[PDB]
């Protein structure tokens, strides 16, 4: 392909005299970029993706984390740029509850990490998820269906955060992506239970390990706090869980009325495409900075560029 | 509009087949040595220009073009009595053969060329042009500066690289030049018309406010200061003198109809302000776009009008003692401009003699002036496409 | 200004010497075929021009030239051992020479950036200032130069029609400085721009000073407006803005459903005939010569138009069944009088009008005329014209100089 | 030899001045756009020629150069009463001075034999020893330019292509010393029939004296197979394509041996004269073959090779494919033409010389820019490189050899 | 080989006929000036190189040409409906025919990229193996030809003197296809590489089998082993090692300080004499040009140098002061000795050599040995050569054929 490699790019540092940003993903640089763009609108700084760099070692190929690290370790001092991760599970602790060993920005020479499992977890506030799905809706019976998931959002990350917890034991990341279904949500009394459905398209066996493990990990994650269980949660696994649980609610309270005009709201919902959800989210995260104190940001890492 | 989304070609060269699929915004070409990035383009600026008679010099089996409506162009080259015909039919089912011995002795002697013309406007076929910039611009503007500068460089050029070579046709800077000097005129002429109009109008005005029954000087205070300080006014700069006057007659001498008239004379300030903003408002974004990239100079107009580079001396420079690189990224982004011939811009190699702190911003300052038009590349630097990894399309054609 | 007032000529091609006074103003020149009146007119072009090095191309002995203001030139050939030299001296005692066989192979030079010698003269007229005043030339042959020149100029950029002018006519003639119908109609769109740019900018100037009379303060001010407002909507002037009727209807019916109102009235027709008064100011020049040359064409005329559509004002012949075509289709005779009309207007650049044959190519009718038009431009240039005809000098009679050569037996 | 070590420039263009510090072996000259890279390489290349008379078509006030050894070129542009001069003072004091006019008029003259100015430069930079050392220019337009030579040129004869370069670029541009693929392929054949002549001349040595040798010593299983190899690496090469039986004479040698001391030394000295053999074969061939193995390097589906059939007396060099087919080398395309001119610069067969490249990544994939730099410094000519560009992946790990452009701008 | 056997000609210029039949080996042409020669010549080289389309330029009627190995090909102009025709026919049946105005006009635009007939006349002298032969054409005026060209070509590239020479002798002239001097210096650098080459592969090939001599293995053999070995060290070919006579001097110390040493001195006898032979082998053809070459030069001789230094080899002159000139310092009677020699050398190809006057600035003692030492190298070419002098002729009465022209009444 036509990329830089890990030495082209670092000789391109010593040429270039702009402020840049490393990140790992293009979707982590459209987020930033309509960060940086709110507070400077001019703003200069030219983001960079370690998904665009070459690697000759075939582990280091599809490793973005390790790109940057390593690029970091060889212009360790630079003055130009700055590097941000995705903090995922690190520094957390599960000796039977959920601890946060930072509860802040990690700072390692311009090298900076995700508050959350990872940035689209400073999008799991509660007003910018619902304000992002009601911009984002069928328009049927929205206003009903955000107040009962105003309701569901305070105890669903607990729910949220085992599941990938139950994940990352198994280590099947991507498992409950394909495996659970809007339909085996059940809507509680400010709860949900993911009913074991009987007919699955993958093997029981990766299935029972899988409730297996959520229910070994359910108590120790309610036992935890609520902020600190928010933040834990995989980044593509959350938004998927989210637009389920909202299609879900919403054909809860909606089929009374009507049956199928709330099936086929709540598969429009179900069939969105993640970058809408992540879009529409980002937009939301970015009006709501500065005007709610729950709401967080890399300010660290602003600060520095 | 209509833009190219598929390019097919088979047996070109005698040598490879190759089928690429394009967007109708951008599309970033790349691919390694030989792969075939300038033919692609050729053949590009060769069908969209409506010049056929170009494929009578190019060794080929069948070359088909989609549009974005749905018209499509088959060009054939066909093999009878051990003679070519290049056959080129359309999807309306209209078609047109002409041999290839007659297509070259009218281009050497340069009939056929006025039923190819016909062909072409009977069936719209030049509804959009292409404007194409080669890999050697550098050369080329250098031997053209020492649409008659089209014809004279496509003819040298054609010379050099062959007579498949399309009619190059991109912005000179000599052309940018004039153009710009143009418009210039055109605009002062505009705020002449306009002054002539709001005279009568204001007229008027202040006899409606004389029939009926503070912060306004300082807001025409800060009109005028704006107005006076403004380089697109070249003539009667001097509307503190009639504001002082105003102001001293107001301070000696409350009738209505003074604020009613102070009201029209600030209305017709900020009309003309802004009129006069609004002519000047393509001049002044392309300027925007290009002082954003260079460094210690500033392009910019002076009052005859004079378009050159501005130093932070004060000094003026002619436009020819820019850089290569510095001509180059005034010529791409006089092609995306609003005041730029609409097209289809094939630039091949933008990132000859450019900084990579210009080519990280090429294609965003290109997209950001709300053109509209396709812009094709093709690169060889990871630093013209970064940020728009989604539109590169990479070409790896089947040798035979 | 400077003007010519005296040449004398001794031993021109070693035959005969003349020796001619000049008015300030008007030169008249007739005599027979022959007489050397070519010869006198290359003689004062390139004195007037100050173009020396034409002066090596002559078989003479002496040249005196005497200037309005008291400059006096002798240009004396000489022959030392075999060579012929050029020398040329002023009236203050400043002087150059030069040698006819360097000047020769300068010119050879040329026709194989100026050489030394070219830039010696050209040194030696500048910080002497020998060309205060330039001369428009006008050649017997300047039909067959115009069509050469369509076939392939202006009174600026006349190089390769000046070296193809003498290789036909030696290396003796002048620089070919009258100008292209070109080079008229971009002198007129440029005036035609730097008149609106005029008018635009005194607009302005008279909407504010209005705005200032008319603030902290009758039927026939209203009629004469009502006049203004006609004249100004049917003049060709006000192309871009003609809707001056409706603003007086829109001010007379608000005056008419109810002093000061009075002032406001006067300022406003004030301003309306200061508008007037300064388009016809603007474009007094350019009337004058379209006037001019509309004095002799019949079946057409010369005309401006400005649309508001294009930015381009278009100059050019008009017809009365209402054609519009550029000035390239003229005839012969119509474009030698465009030309001689416009060397003879206050548009050109300040120079002696120096004509040949002013007859080429024109009907009876115009040669009556031509003197009496160019005259009353009141350009203020002194013309020196050589003609064989009576048509041309006709009413004057005062102005006609007769040339008698002085034979020299040898 | 002499290479160049510090350039400072005074007002150039009445706007500007520059000081650049250079390394002995590689120069990466990087910076913004209009920095004036591009001005100071025509500078250096002015100076290194020796060809002063460009300078008078450049507004200056003083340029110095530093050589290595210590000799100092210092050319001021003065005006003495409104009449521009060009000072070029050396170290030792020797010094020129001609008058711009002067200049413009000789290369007028020139353009439509030496005149008296191009005469007294001449004896200035000759009886001075100026011009030790060369310079390779490659310009940034050699692309177009070498289409349009090849439409209608060496290092030493581009006296066209020169003049018509500064038509179009203005008269201070240098003169295109660059050697061109001819040139390339006329120095392989020149240098492939002196290291043939080298192997005959060794090849009469070595028989007269190995024949005195047998004679004089005249009054073995490990050897037999030593000189079997020997005779199967002889016949399996390329440069035996004149004689390719030194199997059928070892075995007649063997069949010999084998039906029926004094022999072992003949053995020996035989081994010892195919060793000697092969090793001066390595040494004759051994910069024609390093120079083929760096283009090699690049070529993907060719290879550039010789080859010596007994038909013909001519050694054929040229381009070889894998189906045996063979092509010369004007089928190569710009890239791969470019990549063949700027590894020959740098090579051991080249001139001794200064190689400046302007823009090395033109027309170069992303690829093959890795590893130009490498595959020229790895031939050890001993050269010293200065290469202006753009291109990060150019000047991949060789930072060290970096140099930041950056004018400082003065007011006026 | 193939050689023409007999020329057959009908009204040439529509005046007279001429049917002369030719040896396969030697063509000594006699006769009167004016007796058409040269149009014989012309006709001759026209026909073997195949260049038909100077036949347009011929008014004739037929001509049949008869070779060696029996090819008749009829060449006929026909006159049909005022356009001129020339149709030629093989003796195998196979035939082309053109217009003479359509060559005219191909002729045309190759003076102001290749036409179709040209193409045709390529496509017709292809599919029949015509020019398998080629001619080299000896003019008359070749002495002054190649002033010109030195004043400002090759048997290759010689389209500007074939274009000057067909402006000045009209187009019927055939390309001039004689060899230069310059190209005869650059083919004896040429083959005098290829010599060195050859060489050098010998002695790769001495080398290997030396040993295979030397393991299959008295004071008479020393005697013609330092013979041989002072021949070797003063040899021009044995520049690059001429140290044979210190490998003697070992060689016999060696034997002096203390079966098969007779079988090595034979075998290295042989192995020297071999190398010897070898090389006198491979420079044989340009010893024997140069023999024939330095039988007519009085104070120099045409020599070839090698040097250790330099590895290109020096063609020129060397007188017995030492001095070292180029071909270029001979004057024009030995250049066309040279071409001459060059031209019945066997480093030429195979070709007719058509000579017209062979004796320009000869001298008479030359002209006697010209012919002799033509026919000494034994080249086996067929030679046609019109001569007026008997010095040229003598010896040689046998192949003298006199050329009578066949006047016709019209
Ligand atoms: N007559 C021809 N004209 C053009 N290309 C030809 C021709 N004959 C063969 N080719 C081959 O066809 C391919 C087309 O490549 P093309 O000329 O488009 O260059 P490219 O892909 O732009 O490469 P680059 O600019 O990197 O050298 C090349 O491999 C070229 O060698
Ligand atoms: N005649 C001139 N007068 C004034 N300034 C000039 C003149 N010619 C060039 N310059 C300026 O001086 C510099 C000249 O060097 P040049 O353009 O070659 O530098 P560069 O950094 O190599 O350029 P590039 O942008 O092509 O990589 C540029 O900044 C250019 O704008
Ligand atoms: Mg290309």
């Amino acid at each position: 392909s036509c990329a830089y490699t890990i030495d082209s790019y670092i000789t391109l540092l010593t040429m270039s005299s702009k402020k840049r940003l490393l990140v790992e993903g293009r979707h982590d640089r459209s987020h930033l970029y309509q960060l940086i763009y709110k507070f400077n609108p001019a703003s200069k700084v030219k983001i960079d993706t370690a998904q665009d760099i070459k690697a000759s070692d075939k582990a280091m190929s599809k490793n973005n984390r390790l790109k940057i690290e390593t690029i970091h370790s060889k212009v360790k001092g630079k003055d130009n740029i700055s590097f941000l991760c995705d903090r995922a599970f690190r520094e957390f602790a599960f000796n039977d509850q959920i601890e946060d060993l930072l509860n802040s920005h990690y700072c390692d020479d311009s090298l900076y990490w995700t508050l959350g499992h990872s940035l689209e977890n400073y999008f799991f506030n509660p007003s910018i998820i619902i304000d992002a799905f009601q911009f984002l809706s069928p328009s049927e019976y929205k206003y009903k269906a955000i107040e009962l998931f105003s309701e569901l959002i305070s105890s669903s990350f607990a729910v949220l955060a085992a599941v990938s917890l139950a994940a990352k034991d198994i280590d099947k990341a991507g498992l409950p992506a394909a495996l659970i279904d809007w339909k085996d949500i059940v809507i509680n009394d400010g709860t949900i239970k993911l009913i074991r459905r009987d007919s699955y398209d993958i093997d029981s066996a990766c299935v029972d390990s899988f409730f297996n493990a959520f229910d070994a990990v359910l108590p120790r994650v309610i036992a935890s706090d609520v902020g600190i269980c928010s933040r834990v949660v995989r980044g593509h696994t959350g938004i998927l869980l989210l637009q389920k649980l909202f299609s879900a609610c919403l054909y809860y309270v909606g089929r009374e009325d009507d049956a199928l005009q709330a099936d086929s709201s709540a598969n429009y919902f179900c069939n969105l495409s993640e970058l809408s959800l992540t879009t529409a989210l980002a937009e939301s995260w970015v009006r709501k900075i500065g005007v709610l104190e729950d709401v967080y940001f890399p300010d660290s890492l602003l600060k520095n560029i | 509009i209509r833009t190219i989304s598929k390019i097919e070609l088979s047996k070109i060269h005698n040598r490879y087949n190759l089928t690429v699929d394009f967007f109708n915004d951008l599309n970033v070409i790349h691919g390694k040595n030989g792969a075939g990035k300038s033919t692609l383009i050729h053949v590009i600026a060769n069908i969209v220009n409506g010049d056929f008679i170009r494929f009578a010099f190019l060794i080929f089996e069948e070359i088909k073009a989609t549009y974005s409506d749905g018209l499509k162009i088959v060009i054939r080259r066909d093999k009878i009595d051990e003679q070519s015909f290049i056959s080129v039919t359309l999807s309306n089912g209209k078609y047109i053969k002409f041999a290839v011995g007659e297509a070259m002795a009218t281009v050497r002697e340069i009939m056929l060329a006025m039923d190819i013309d016909k062909f072409v406007k009977e069936n719209e076929l030049q509804k959009v042009r292409a404007s194409y910039f080669p890999a050697f611009r550098t050369m080329l503007e250098a031997w053209s500066s020492s649409s008659f500068y089209n014809r004279k460089a496509s003819a040298f050029a054609r010379e050099l690289f062959g007579q498949f070579l399309p009619s190059i046709n991109y912005p000179s800077p000599m052309e940018i030049e004039d153009r710009l000097r143009e418009e210039i005129r055109r605009a002062q002429l505009g705020i002449a018309a306009y002054e002539s109009r709001t005279f009568s109008e204001s007229f008027v005005k202040v006899f409606s406010a004389l029939f009926d029954n503070g912060e306004l000087l300082k807001e025409i205070e800060g009109l005028a200061i704006a107005q006076d300080s403004s380089i697109k006014n070249g003539y009667y700069a001097e509307y503190s003198k009639v504001y002082e006057e105003i102001r001293s007659l107001i301070n000696r001498n409350v009738e209505n109809s003074v604020s009613g008239a102070l009201v029209v004379y600030r209305d017709a300030l900020r009309d003309r302000q802004d009129y006069q903003e609004k002519a000047f408002s393509e001049i002044d974004n392309y300027m925007s776009s290009v002082n954003s990239f260079l460094e210690d100079k500033e392009m910019a107009y002076d009052f005859y009008p004079k378009v050159g580079l501005k130093f932070p001396d004060g000094s003026w420079s002619p436009i020819r003692v820019l850089s290569s690189g510095e001509r180059q990224l005034l010529t791409m982004l006089y092609a995306a401009s609003k005041m730029g011939d609409d097209a289809i811009v094939l630039i091949d190699q933008p990132e000859i003699s450019l900084h990579i702190d210009w080519q990280e911003d090429l294609l965003k300052r290109m997209l950001s002036q709300l053109s509209g038009r396709q812009i094709i590349v093709c690169t060889h630097s990871p630093s013209i496409a970064t940020g728009y990894e989604d539109f590169m399309i990479n070409i790896s054609p089947e040798f035979i």
